[PDB]
RNA sequence: GGUGCAUGGUUGUCGUCAGCUCGUGUCGUGAGAUGUUGGGUUAAGUCCCGCAACGAGCGCAACCCUUAUCGUUAGUUACA
RNA sequence: GGCGAAGGCGAAAACUUAGGCCAUUACUGACGCUUAGGCUUGAAAGUGUGGGGAGCAAAUAGGAUUAGAUACCCUAGUAGUCCACACCGUAAACGAUAGAUACUAGCUGUCGGGGCGAUCCCCUCGGUAGUGAAGUUAACACAUUAAGUAUCUCGCCUGG
RNA sequence: AUUGGGCGUAAAGCAAGCGCAGGCGGAUUGAAAAGUCUGGUGUUAAAGGCAGCUGCUUAACAGUUGUAUGCAUUGGAAAC
């Protein structure tokens, strides 16, 4: 159900004393088990805060970006919120330059469709090691391009696992005032950041979680069958 | 930042 | 939306044997209805210098809203260690200042303020000490807003 | 250095403007003098038509022009007054013992030769006009022609004894190592009011893909 | 005749070496950094991986010519 | 690393003795800070007086070295370096940062004291570092041992 | 350089400390009002300054109306 106590069941642990001050301002006094921790009740009231205006935000279509570098189960994770549902996602890291400037990524993308219309009309135009070097560049725009490879309008709001480790994302999401929620820790900004999600992100127990939750506010809006908030069971998650 | 809408 | 210029100053880069002219350029956009901006560019023709320093100009614009056509109060304009104050007086005589300061106030579309520049005599030090001296400034009803005492004022 | 790629580019690559041949080689050195006799008349004296190329083909004691410009008006004129003092001319340094005959050509598409390029880009620096207008002017004016990148430079005076403020200017692409590319260049000396200019002008015209002999 | 810092054209030079730059953006008050950087392979700034970077032009590679294997075409004045 | 106002302070033992810190229901009760002037101390070098002077080595002598060397190299070497008495009071005398005080992110340290009590580990009051926010700056960077915020006083500079 | 400067690296923090005088001065209460600010009176010539008028045919020029600031004294507020 929506923030219930049942889906809290792993969200704590952290780098030890490695907090910044400005979120004691949202995270509990400081704890006492050698690690960084976080609470649940700031948690899911801002849980359904953002579940709420995100999905609403998503009702009157707006454009939606996702990112995830992460070393192998945020990729994959990701890789499933893409799969069930069309929308702008990143799987690798991302080099920059949409917000900041788009109109030269413009050009990359366009010639990432021409070239895909290019392989489904070309047969055997091209030799043995032209179709290797052919195939190859179209992995390079793929592992960089393909997720936002259907848009010309710039997104208006994208997920983020921590600030920090996507600054890139979070500088070009500050050229404009757009909206952005985080996986946030206590070493992250929140200054920086418009919507905040405490939450550990160290243990993937508890990222698989927030991803399902954030997959949730994002999937009821176009009316796919969701996923948790509505389930009253729980469906164990583990990395392997 | 209120909703879009 | 006049566009008035303010400087050119001439630069180049140094590499091993041979110096190139790629000189910089510098330009402050103004409606001169409260919309103002500035750009620097940088390239090897003065024509394609403006277009990029226009565009950056255009691209960086800010607004400062219109209090009976002048500086409503007194305040300084500081940064790094460049400084013009900036002194409200009665309506109708001309502004009395710099010809840069001149062209920034006229694209802000004000009228006769009392200005006087102290210390260094960079241009780009007095362009961010006019632009940070006309962006600190509140609205006298705007303060008075988010102040807890409420007044007609 | 930069050993200009326009005669590595001919023979194999394009055609060549001067076609002739004729007995044991005691006369090629008449020939020789007066075909490009010939072909110097026009760029001597005719600037205003716009000629891109003068063909001259002789063989076994005969000759015959192929001529080909921009403004045919200019080579013809009212009451055919241009052809009869340009047959007279012809007829002058062409002798009173062989055949001579020609045709007046106008080809579509002009500006593909950068010849007529530099002769205009003469015409407008030597009318007493700001040399970055006119050389602006004249790359919109090749860009519009449908060719592919340009490249221009200029050398000489500015009417100033300095050499270090000349402008070359470099669009689209410029493979010369690349032996494919068809193209083509020119060079014009203008005799300014204070030296000589040299105007060069290198444009791409296209590459010839999926061939392997000249045509 | 003089006048090669008036010059043009042309040419040697570093150097057959890979660096030289631009449009966009990012950081900085700006010169500037950025890509071009770092790790591999090289002849390469050739390419790949990543990298506040992205592309692009110049050159590098290659499409040029000759030699070397074989077949066809034509067979003499080679030959026979 | 610690100590002290600094230079500086390191075999041990004895004498005298200072400053310093933790808790101080301790005690009178602003007795607080600064300091023109004034006083004292102040590395080494050096001056004079009296010793001795292992070793070193200013100057200098000899041999190399060189374009020559009174330099870089080697061998000797007066004075001095050591001790006591006075004098001499300059050093990149450095945290190139005057003192005194209040507040202002954070983290990793190190050590002294208290309590927990096998230590470690814990916090607490301090000294002593690094990292690093905000702030300041021309940047270097400083950054709880401020160059952030401020207060009082002393000294100093008006381009070379 | 009280208005309106600085002294880590651009020029300047005494080599270091004790320290009369001087400068700044803990909280709370009472007094007075020396300082302060204020009410009142008198003083500080005119001219010139400032503004208005008049008269020079008109600016310039002269007169004309008021006008500062400082001081002495009377009476109060204790915020300091």
């Amino acid at each position: 159900s929506l923030a219930k106590l049942g889906e809290m069941r792993t969200h704590v642990g952290m780098v030890k004393r490695y907090w910044n001050p400005k979120m004691g301002f949202f995270i509990e006094p400081e704890r006492k088990h050698n690690n960084d921790h976080f609470v649940l009740e700031l948690q899911r009231q801002s849980l359904q805060t953002a579940y709420n205006y995100v999905k609403e935000v998503a009702q009157n279509n707006g454009q939606i970006l996702f990112v995830g570098t992460k070393n192998d189960y945020v990729k994959k994770l990701v890789n499933n919120i893409a799969k069930r549902v069309d929308v702008a996602f990143i799987t690798q890291r991302w080099l920059g330059g949409t917000l900041t400037n788009f109109k030269t990524l413009s050009i990359s993308i366009n010639k990432l469709n021409k070239l895909v219309e290019k392989q489904a009309e070309n047969a055997a135009d091209l030799t043995k090691k032209e179709n290797l070097m052919l195939s190859r560049e179209i992995e390079r725009l793929e592992k960089f391009f393909g997720g936002v490879k259907s848009l010309k309008r710039l997104p208006n709001l994208l997920i983020v696992d921590d600030p920090v480790y996507e600054k890139n994302a979070v500088a070009e999401a500050n050229i404009l005032r757009i909206p952005v929620v985080a996986l946030c820790n206590t070493n992250t900004n929140p200054e920086l950041v418009d919507f905040i999600i405490p939450a550990n992100n160290h243990q993937p127990q508890s990222t698989c979680l927030l991803m399902n939750l954030l997959a949730d506010a994002v999937a009821e809006a176009k009316a796919m069958p969701t996923m948790f908030a509505y389930k009253p069971d729980e469906e164990i998650q583990i990395e392997i | 930042m209120g909703n879009f809408d | 939306f006049e566009e008035r210029i303010v400087k050119l100053k001439r630069i180049s880069k140094t590499t091993k044997g041979g110096r190139n002219m790629r000189f910089s350029v510098l330009v402050v956009v103004g409606n001169r209805k409260g919309k103002i901006g500035y750009g620097i560019a940088k390239a090897l023709e003065v024509p394609n210098a403006i277009k990029k320093a226009i565009k950056a100009a255009h691209n960086s614009l800010h607004t400062i809203e219109i209090h009976k056509g002048s500086i409503y109060h007194e305040v300084i304009g500081r940064s790094g260690a460049s400084r013009v104050l900036l002194k409200p007086a009665p309506q109708g005589t001309g502004i009395i200042a710099g010809g840069a300061i001149r062209a920034i106030i006229e694209l802000a579309g004000y009228s006769d303020i009392y200005t006087k520049n102290l210390g260094r005599n960079t241009p780009i030090n007095m362009i961010h000490a006019t632009m940070d001296g006309i962006l600190k400034q509140l609205s006298p009803r705007r303060v008075a807003i988010l102040r807890n005492k409420n007044l007609n004022e | 250095q930069k050993v200009n790629s326009n005669g590595l580019r001919f023979g194999i690559n394009k055609n060549w403007i001067s076609r002739w041949t004729a007995n044991s080689h005691a006369q090629t050195a008449k020939w020789l003098i007066e075909d490009e006799k010939i072909r110097n008349l026009f760029f001597v004296n005719y600037r205003n038509a716009q000629v891109s190329n003068v063909e001259i083909e002789r063989t076994q004691a005969t000759v015959d022009v192929f001529v080909y410009a921009a403004q045919p008006a200019f080579l013809i004129g009212s009451e055919n007054k241009n052809i009869q003092k340009i047959t007279k001319q012809i007829k002058q340094i062409i002798g009173r013992t062989t055949n001579l005959d020609l045709t007046i050509n106008e080809i579509g598409s002009p500006m593909l030769s950068a010849r007529i390029i530099a002769r205009d880009l003469a015409n407008a620096i030597e009318a007493r006009v700001p040399l970055r207008t006119a050389m602006r002017q004249s790359l919109i004016k090749v860009l519009k022609a449908g060719a592919n990148g340009i490249k221009v430079l200029v050398s000489g005076r500015l009417n100033g004894a300095e050499i270090a403020r000349d402008k070359m200017y470099i669009e689209g692409n410029m493979p010369l190592s690349t032996l494919r590319a068809d193209i083509d260049y020119a060079l014009e000396k203008a005799q300014t009011t204070y030296g000589v200019i040299g105007v060069k002008v290198w444009i791409n015209r296209g590459m010839i893909y999926t061939k392997g002999l000249n045509r």
